[PDB]
């Protein structure tokens, strides 16, 4: 067939132009599936083998079914992602390669109940749930500081803040400092249609502050869509719990103490309302330390100062390299 | 791991 090669070479064209081009947003994935050997991408030999929990930076259109885009990793070449409707329609392939997929099972049981799939075997039930396949990202994961205790207080606040300083020197022109006010922790997307979305509803969430939050999302993903970080400064957020399920996903730098006998050394050297305040700072520090080593990305433990900064400024440099 | 927690903890404002 002279067209599959000719739009391959049109494609590939289209690619070849697609290198100097605005990125206009990411893409989050949670399966495991290889782009190279499905049928249906439109070029050749060029397919993607992400994994789970990858990131893919979308910038322009293609069809209903594949997406242009850029892996994070440095030196990358550009590929094509299934759409969500066309992912619906690979994964439907996984379950139908096994004996069944709905109801009637296969235990010696051949040629009296034909059992045609009903409803349930397909997609339009199982909407207890219904989680999505992709969620959409900002460019960029942002970076917060998480640790080593509550924030707002003089012993973690002003810790946190002495990184900044050295953050914004390095890296002026490219990386923003963003203080939050509202909470994060709440960001929910499959509550409801528009939670709160007039303030005259005199309802429970109208009333509240949760109308509050989604102005301060919507922020962050402005911000991030100008191919800059952001640095953040919210003082509600402690565990990387409350960030985890939540779609933004950022990226966790982790700051700790070496010891924890050594942690309530620090209070006593600040003051006498800091050791008001050393009792719930030692339930916090617990809590933290036992936490997964996966869910952290960045780790600062050093006990010099300089050697805090060149890690997390390492990674920064490898992080902005990354996407281009 | 006190030293290096003690003024660079405290150097910012202090």
């Amino acid at each position: 067939e002279s067209a599959r090669r000719e739009v391959e070479s049109q494609a590939q064209q289209q690619l070849e132009r697609a290198k100097h081009k605005p990125v206009a947003f990411a893409v989050r994935t949670n399966v495991s599936y290889c782009g190279v050997l499905d049928e249906e991408c439109p070029v050749q030999g060029s397919g993607v083998n992400f994994e789970a929990k990858d990131f893919l930076h979308i910038k322009e259109k293609y069809s209903n079914d594949w997406w242009i885009g850029r892996l994070v990793k440095e030196g990358g070449d550009i590929a094509f992602i299934p759409s969500p409707q066309r992912l619906e329609s690979i994964r439907l392939k996984q379950e139908q390669k096994a004996r069944r997929s709905g109801n009637p099972s296969s235990l010696s049981d051949i040629g009296n109940r034909r059992s045609p799939p009903p409803s349930l075997a397909k997609q339009k039930q199982k909407q207890a749930e219904h989680v999505p396949p992709y969620d959409v990202v900002p460019s960029m994961r942002p970076v917060v500081l998480v640790g080593p205790s509550l924030k707002g207080y003089e012993v973690t606040d002003m810790m946190q803040k002495a990184l900044f300083d050295f953050l914004k020197h390095r890296f002026d022109g490219r990386i923003s400092i963003t203080r939050v006010t509202a909470d994060l922790s709440l960001a929910k997307r499959s509550v409801l249609n528009n939670p709160g979305k007039r303030t005259i509803i005199e309802r429970s969430s109208a009333r509240s502050s949760i109308a509050e939050v989604q102005s301060e999302i919507e922020r962050i993903f402005e911000l991030a869509k100008s191919l800059q970080l952001v640095v953040l400064d919210a003082d509600t957020i402690n565990h990387p719990a409350q960030l985890a399920k939540t779609s933004l996903a950022p990226i966790i730098v982790f700051v700790k103490v070496s010891s924890p006998k050594v942690l309530q050394r620090l209070i006593r050297s600040r003051g006498k309302s800091q050791m008001k305040h050393l009792t719930v700072q030692m339930m916090a520090y617990d809590k933290l330390v036992q936490c997964p080593p996966e869910s952290f990305d960045v780790i600062l433990d050093e006990n010099q100062l300089e050697d805090a900064c060149e890690h997390l400024a390492e990674y920064l440099e490898v992080y902005w390299r990354a996407t281009h | 791991d006190l030293k290096g927690y003690l003024d660079w903890i405290t150097q910012a404002e202090d």
